[PDB]
């Protein structure tokens, strides 16, 4: 297939491995979920604008909506981690190991 | 049942009946402080409901026919044998203290249930916030062990965190010599075996640990012995209080609804009094527990649920 | 020797110790998000490169 | 002469954070009873 | 009078007893009507009369 | 094409007002003039400490209400449709759901700041 | 397996052709076992709430029995329908494909040679 | 929580599962999963303690990663098929990514690393919602894409789930982690029979949901969250020990109980397809699940662990709890095996 | 090399993704994600989606301003890692960049490449339509159809945003 899908899928995989390998800091990986949403947006939108399947043009908007509709969720779940502990480090969330 | 989330949805908000008469007042003091009439006197001035101090048989007084059950079914302990042999081998001291803490937890649940269901305030005597002073006096006198104090602290840590403090705590300064004089004038031969150091430790855990930590979350009213004889002065001091401290001010309908759904379920109130901490004072073994449980089932009015007993005269069981 | 030790050794006790040992290795996790998702990445890389489940 | 029923020594085997305590699973205290932690 | 407090199940909840017996009688008469309609429809679709 | 030329020109003579702002005057560097500013006195602690946000629930709800102007924005184009009562119903449904959201955030004191 | 059958008529618990089948009797032992499950549910319900197990709540036990018999009647109807569909599709597929199902010529045991294996 | 808000949030969890079940479009599947996760996060944080916040953070990260992989599988399907219909997938890469996404959403091993953590952190009611209602939408999507699921992948996930969920529960004394490793092993059983007969997948799902709802309702009715607190039940309500006995012996796959019903039928559908080794290893590995079930029955029903003195107060108070459908679910989880050919209604 | 403009913007997209995916600090994570979301609205704007690129630019600008406020309020340390402070940040940053320009070099020299899929190496101008859409940009018509045709999508999206507000206010309470 076309050349740009290589790099947009590459950016998805880069953001995937960035999300899936934590650096002990939860906000730095909540950016990686938002980057995966960006890469899925641009990939789906290139496919939809390419093929002129115009009725799915409303699809990435909807996709983008649920992007922040979980990203806000993560931030609402970031502040409860950072109120229990002074930092949002992910290694403070190990109480459920026993 | 009678109360639930559906009653809360259909309009029964529990601050629609929360008036200025709805005050939970706990009267405290030493062993013979003379508070025993004083609380009732407050309950005949402010129009409140007096609860007596939870003995061993408070749960017996709330369930069944209200009569006290035999002590092998409730307590498995004796206050008089604690007065006779405090350092006993069978561990009667902490077993009595744990049963009294569970009874006061039940009484405080009954108090909050009355306060949140009817809007009438309750006058208690030695609630669960003041129960630890007898534990600490018993531990300073060497009556119990440190593992008993750790068991009490675990049970208190997981039970008292779900409740609110009282609005008013009334404390009665009576010195140790006057307590001993009132014990000698009382006439109870077991109660006259209370040592002076135990009374002094009760007064020390009162004045040093209880009141300095309760003065922030409620309003203390510390009286002497002669001015607690006049209830009109005490009730006049209650009626002109400026209720500003404590977590009762930031209570909406939702928090008091959650509290009322906790409070009316008595097995959830008493859920953590029987935690599986195997302590030799309170752990009853398997065969004794089986024997006393099967003897408890054979009591009149105790074999089934509270409306399903033919031996006490419950009718229409086949339609219930 | 046989019917208290060795016939007791071969079938039931070795199987019991093996399931105990595997149970303690499975449940010895340190409760960390970092290690769990790094294991997820290694799973994805083994599925693609090593096992070819995308074929 | 009567039926054996378990004692404290038998029943405390089931009270740890795990069932088979190894070197790694040795510092694991059991979780709190109401599952509520001090705010630290 | 035995119990010191009036229990929740001292008297039968006659609204709930009436709902229980009415629901059960309705389900039985609807089941028997459905079964008679089903055997009549079987005998009609197969001519087994 | 012309857009990238215009942005290149704007970025170029915005960064060439900087390279003649650093390299034209005479520099006198000593390690007290480049210190941070705390009204003359030395700053107590770093400014990389956590500066606690009081408006955090409003900041998270801004993420949700900013999506609404990705949904309410095609209305000048949605008004051009030939199923128009349905469009009008769905548009008023979206603004009404935003308004129900704002009313819920009001009455549960979510718009107020903490402390 | 039969998912493409119930795709032209979706979400039909009992279709129209299910009325061409005999319904279960009300004395069906499967239905009597489901009614026994209702009675056992009534007994467990009186047991866990510490009611007298046989005497208390006869209306409640009777609605347990009635509700299980009522649900189980339609469950047995749908069961018998789906097995009749299974057999109908089996027989129609065997009939429409004769080359896949040849008529076997069952030889008698005077021509069939079996190796004798002596137990000695 | 305000009960109107609790009703709306639970109806939104149900709405997300229904939107996954009824929709023919991939974007609506993804919307249903997003709505399901988004609404179930405050059910986990109903109590507001650090363990619920940790469980909700781990659950959000796992389910968000799974939904990312799901939407990437959807977009690769859009490339290689030009369409959005919820049916088989037209690329093995999208098939692998969607199978990984659904295996993460089920908590199947080796993506199982969140189910004991999240299940222990949250209450018993929200743990019931997690282990039953959240196993309905990914099983819908797996039921719908089985012409494209890789055989080796779903069987590796299945037997790895059965083995890891067997070994995990042996080292547990917490009841929620026991039910979570039980969940892992049972999802392995459901997905192993997925490509052979998905009616048996639905049968195992329904019988599992009945037995798990029975066990969590018994735990809530007894207010027990550990093994050693479940062991006091004989001194308080001895019928509950009988119910957990019959339900735990049912969950182990012992005849004549209904939990033997799915397992046997799964074996009955895997030997038809000339697979003999794999259901044999699955059956033998289910003995580990049976072993920690038998451990719980020893501690609860078959022996009498020593109780405390304060239990004597709880003799005087009955249960005012809503034990909703507990006798019905207890009868259905134990005495349903003579009605085994009822599974044809799931065709 | 001007026909490769969408490819060049896509290289800058992957460079921004290696920039914030190495996770230096969410200040610079927000920087890299703004750079990627700003060249990604230049990738997709050259396909005809001028509405649908400006929105992923604008929504993510609001998003990274919010994320900035939180990483200055919650996710803050005394010495934030810029791009090079940690060896594990710089190592994987250089690794992602070298592997990205490696697959640039293998796709311009060979004009075909294969990582899992097969990809062309010609400029992606080749696949565009040779026709005109008249007096409507078709992506604007399709997003306008969210009100006429997308009624169920409106209902589930507006309900999800409503309960998103309700869910977030139920989480961020503490009691
Ligand atoms: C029937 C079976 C189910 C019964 C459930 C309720 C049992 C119960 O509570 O009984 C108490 C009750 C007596 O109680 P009570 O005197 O009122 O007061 C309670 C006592 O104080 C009791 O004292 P307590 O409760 O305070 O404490 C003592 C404690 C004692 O408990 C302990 O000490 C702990 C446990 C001891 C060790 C474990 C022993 C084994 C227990 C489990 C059973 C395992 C085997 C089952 C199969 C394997 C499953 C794993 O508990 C009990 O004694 C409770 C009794 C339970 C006995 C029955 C157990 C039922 C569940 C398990 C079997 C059924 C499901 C699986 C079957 C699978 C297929 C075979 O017993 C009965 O009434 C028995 C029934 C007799 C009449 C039957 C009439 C049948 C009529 C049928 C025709 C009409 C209907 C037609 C319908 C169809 C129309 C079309
Ligand atoms: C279409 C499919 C329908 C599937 C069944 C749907 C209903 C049952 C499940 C829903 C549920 O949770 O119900 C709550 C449940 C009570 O909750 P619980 O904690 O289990 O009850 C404990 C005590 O019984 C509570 O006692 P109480 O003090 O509240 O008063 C007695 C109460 C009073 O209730 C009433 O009077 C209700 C009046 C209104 C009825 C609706 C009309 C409006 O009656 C009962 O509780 C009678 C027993 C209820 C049995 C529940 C299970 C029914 C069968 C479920 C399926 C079994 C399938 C077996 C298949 C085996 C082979 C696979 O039942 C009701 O409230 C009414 C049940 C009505 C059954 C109708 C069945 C046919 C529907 C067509
Ligand atoms: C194939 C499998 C490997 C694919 C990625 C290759 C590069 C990354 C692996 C190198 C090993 C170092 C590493 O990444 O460590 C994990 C690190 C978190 O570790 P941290 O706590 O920061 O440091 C202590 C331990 N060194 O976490 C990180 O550094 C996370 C950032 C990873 C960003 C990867 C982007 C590059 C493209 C990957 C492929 C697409
Ligand atoms: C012929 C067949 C031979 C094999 C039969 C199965 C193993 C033997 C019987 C079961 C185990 C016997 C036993 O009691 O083992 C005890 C041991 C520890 O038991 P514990 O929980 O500590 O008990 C409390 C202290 N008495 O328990 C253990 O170590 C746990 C072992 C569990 C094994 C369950 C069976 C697994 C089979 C499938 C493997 C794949
Ligand atoms: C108790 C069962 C109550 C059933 C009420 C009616 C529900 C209904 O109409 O179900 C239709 C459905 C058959 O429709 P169908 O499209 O074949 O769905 C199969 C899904 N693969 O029917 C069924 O799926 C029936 C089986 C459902 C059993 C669920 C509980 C066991
Ligand atoms: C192939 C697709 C098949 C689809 C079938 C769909 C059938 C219906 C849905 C079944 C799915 C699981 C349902 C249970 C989800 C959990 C519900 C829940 O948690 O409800 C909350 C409530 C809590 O009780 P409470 O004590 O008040 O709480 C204290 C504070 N939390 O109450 C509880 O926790 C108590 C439990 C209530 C619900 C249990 C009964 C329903 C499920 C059991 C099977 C019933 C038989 C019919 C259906 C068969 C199929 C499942
Ligand atoms: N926790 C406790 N431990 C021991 N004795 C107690 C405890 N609480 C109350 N008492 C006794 O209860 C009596 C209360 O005195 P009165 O003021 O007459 O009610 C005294 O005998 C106290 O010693």
């Amino acid at each position: 297939m076309s050349l740009v899908y290589m790099n947009i899928m590459m950016a998805f995989t880069v953001s995937l491995t960035g999300l899936l390998m934590y650096r002990s800091h939860l906000m730095s990986s909540l950016l990686c979920l938002e980057g995966m949403m960006l890469s899925l947006f641009i990939l789906a939108t290139l496919m939809i604008l390419n093929s002129h399947f115009t009725l799915a043009s409303m699809m990435p908007i909807i996709l983008l909506v649920f992007a922040a509709c979980e990203a806000a969720l993560g931030l609402s779940l970031l502040v409860m981690v950072s109120n229990t502990y002074g930092t949002d480090y992910v290694q403070n969330l190990n109480l459920l190991q026993c | 049942l009678q109360y639930g989330p559906l009653a809360y949805i259909l309009g029964e908000k529990t601050t629609k009946k929360m008036t200025e008469n709805s005050k939970l007042i706990t009267v405290d003091g030493n062993i013979c402080s003379g508070k025993s009439k004083l609380a009732k006197e407050v309950a005949e001035k402010l129009g409140l409901k007096h609860f007596p101090e939870a003995g061993i048989h408070y749960a017996d007084s709330t369930t069944g026919d209200g009569k006290p059950l035999p002590v092998r079914f409730s307590g498995n302990c004796s206050l008089e044998k604690f007065y006779d042999d405090p350092k006993s081998n069978d561990g009667n001291s902490y077993r009595l203290q744990a049963w009294l803490y569970a009874s006061r937890l039940l009484q405080y649940a009954d108090a909050l249930e009355h306060l949140l269901s009817t809007g009438q305030g309750v006058v208690l005597e030695r609630s669960i916030y003041s129960d630890f002073v007898f534990l600490e006096a018993m531990y300073r006198q060497g009556f119990i062990r440190k593992q008993c104090v750790d068991h009490y602290n675990q049970v208190k840590k997981v039970t008292v965190c779900e409740y609110l403090p009282p609005h008013v705590v009334i404390y009665v300064d009576v010195p140790v010599s006057e307590v001993q004089s009132r014990i000698q004038k009382k006439g109870n031969p077991h109660e006259m075996k209370i040592t002076s150091a135990y009374l002094q430790d009760i007064e020390n855990v009162y004045k040093g640990t209880f009141l300095p930590e309760m003065s922030e979350k409620c309003e203390v009213l510390q009286y002497s012995a002669w001015e607690a004889e006049d209830a009109e002065k005490v009730v006049e001091d209650i009626q002109y209080l400026k209720y500003d401290k404590g977590p009762w001010l930031d209570q909406d309908d939702r928090k008091l609804h959650n509290l009322r759904m906790l409070v009316q379920d008595k097995l959830e109130v008493l859920n953590y009094t029987s935690i599986p901490v195997f302590l030799p004072e309170v752990t009853i073994g398997a065969h004794q527990s089986d024997r006393v449980f099967q003897e408890f089932t054979e009591l009149p009015g105790r074999k089934y649920r509270a409306g399903y007993n033919e031996d006490v005269g419950d009718k229409w069981i086949w339609l219930k | 020797l046989l019917d208290l030790i060795w016939l007791e050794t071969i079938l039931p006790k070795t199987i019991s110790l093996a399931q105990m040992k595997m149970s303690t290795t499975i449940t010895s996790q340190k409760g960390l998000i970092k290690l769990y998702f790094l294991s997820f990445l290694i799973t994805i890389l083994i599925s693609t490169t090593l096992l070819n489940f995308h074929e | 002469a009567r039926q054996w029923q378990p004692d404290v020594e038998w029943a405390e085997q089931y009270g740890g954070a795990v069932m088979y305590p190894t070197k790694e699973t040795a510092h694991w205290k059991p979780p709190p009873w109401n599952d509520v932690d001090p705010p630290k | 009078k035995f119990y010191i407090q009036e229990p929740p199940h001292g008297s039968p909840n006659w609204l709930k007893v009436g709902l229980t017996l009415g629901t059960s009688a309705f389900l039985w008469i609807y089941l028997i009507k459905q079964h008679n309609e089903d055997v009549l429809e079987y005998k009609r679709r197969n001519g087994l009369e | 094409m012309n857009l990238m030329i215009t942005l290149l020109t704007n970025f170029t003579l915005a960064t060439l007002l900087v390279t003649i702002a650093f390299w034209l005057p005479q520099l006198n560097v000593y390690s007290e003039k480049t210190s941070p500013y705390e009204c003359g006195f030395d700053p107590m602690g770093s400014a990389r400490l956590p500066f606690s946000m009081k408006f955090f629930l409003v900041a998270i709800t801004f993420l949700l209400f900013d999506l609404e102007i990705a949904l309410l924005l095609p209305l000048p184009w949605a008004s051009q449709t030939t199923n128009l009562n349905t469009m009008l119903t769905m548009a008023l449904l979206l603004i009404f759901l935003l308004a129900v959201s704002l009313a819920y955030e009001w009455t549960q004191k979510g718009l107020e700041w903490t402390e | 397996m039969m998912t493409g059958r119930q795709a032209r008529a979706p979400l039909q618990f009992l279709p129209d052709e299910a009325r061409s089948l005999p319904p279960p009797k009300l004395t069906d032992p499967r239905l009597a076992y489901i009614g026994f499950l209702g009675y056992c549910s009534g007994l467990i319900d009186n047991a866990i709430r510490r009611r007298p197990v046989l005497s208390a709540g006869l209306h409640r036990q009777f609605l347990y029995i009635t509700s299980f018999v009522f649900v189980g009647y339609y469950l047995l109807k749908r069961q018998d329908y789906m097995y009749a569909v299974r057999d109908h599709d089996m027989f129609s597929y065997i009939k429409s494909h004769p080359e896949d199902f040849p008529e076997k010529d069952k030889k008698t045991y005077r021509e069939v040679f079996e190796e004798f294996h002596p137990v000695r | 929580m305000n009960p109107i808000i609790l009703i709306i949030i639970l109806m939104t969890v149900m709405l997300g599962t229904i939107i996954v079940m009824i929709s023919t479009h991939w974007l609506l599947i993804w919307i249903g999963f997003e709505m399901n996760m988004l609404a179930i996060i405050p059910i986990m944080m109903k109590k507001h303690n650090p363990r619920a916040t940790e469980a909700s953070t781990k659950y959000f990260l796992t389910q968000s990663t799974a939904s990312m992989l799901l939407m990437m599988a959807i977009i690769i399907n859009l490339m290689f098929s030009g369409q959005w219909t919820v049916m088989k997938l037209f690329n093995p890469m999208a098939s692998m990514l969607m199978t990984m996404a659904l295996a993460m959403k089920l908590g199947m091993a080796p993506f199982h690393f969140w189910v004991p953590e999240v299940t222990q952190g949250i209450p018993l009611s929200s743990g019931l919602i997690l282990l039953t209602w959240q196993k309905l939408a990914p099983m819908s999507v797996l039921y719908q894409i089985l012409p494209s699921i890789n055989l080796d992948l779903i069987l590796t996930l299945s037997i790895l789930s059965i083995t890891i969920g067997g070994w995990g529960g042996l080292n547990q004394t917490q009841l929620r982690k026991i039910m979570a490793y039980s969940s892992i092993a049972h999802m392995g059983w459901m997905t192993a029979v997925l490509l052979y007969n998905p009616t048996m997948t639905l049968l195992n799902l329904i019988i599992y949901i009945i037995m798990t709802s029975t066990m969590f309702t018994l735990f809530m009715a007894n207010s027990t969250t550990t093994t050693l607190s479940l062991s006091h039940t004989w001194n308080k309500a001895p019928i509950m020990t009988i119910l957990v006995l019959i339900t735990l012996l049912s969950m182990g796959g012992l005849p004549p109980l209904s939990g033997f019903m799915p397992k046997w039928m799964i074996i009955q559908e895997m030997t038809k397809n000339d697979s003999i080794i794999l259901p044999t290893l699955m059956a033998i590995t289910a003995l580990l699940n049976l072993y920690f079930y038998m451990r719980l029955t020893y501690s609860t029903a078959l022996t009498m662990f020593p109780s405390t003195n304060n239990m004597k107060m709880k003799w005087q108070f009955p249960t005012t709890k809503r034990m909703t459908l507990l006798p019905t679910m207890t009868v259905l989880s134990t005495m349903l095996l003579p009605l085994t050919p009822i599974l044809s209604i799931l065709e | 090399m001007m026909t490769y403009i969408v490819f060049i913007l896509s290289i800058i997209f992957v460079m921004g993704f290696v920039g914030f995916s190495s996770k230096p600090s969410p200040i610079y994570g927000g920087l890299g994600l703004i750079v990627s979301g700003g060249v990604g609205c230049g990738i997709v704007l050259n396909f005809g989606g001028s509405f649908l690129g400006l929105m992923v630019f604008l929504i993510y600008l609001g998003g990274m301003m919010v994320v900035f406020g939180y990483t200055t309020a919650m996710a803050t340390e005394q010495y934030p890692e810029v791009w090079v402070s940690n060896k594990v940040v710089l190592g994987t940053f250089i690794t992602g960049l070298l592997m990205e320009f490696l697959m640039v070099y293998y796709v311009l020299k060979d004009k075909e490449v294969e990582i899992v899929f097969k990809f062309n190496g010609m400029g992606d101008w080749v696949i565009y339509d040779t026709g005109d859409s008249g007096f409507f940009s078709e992506e604007a018509m399709g997003i306008a159809a969210l009100y006429s045709y997308g009624t169920w999508l409106v209902i589930v999206t507006g309900w999800s945003l409503l309960i998103g507000v309700v869910v977030i206010m139920e989480i961020t309470r503490g009691n």
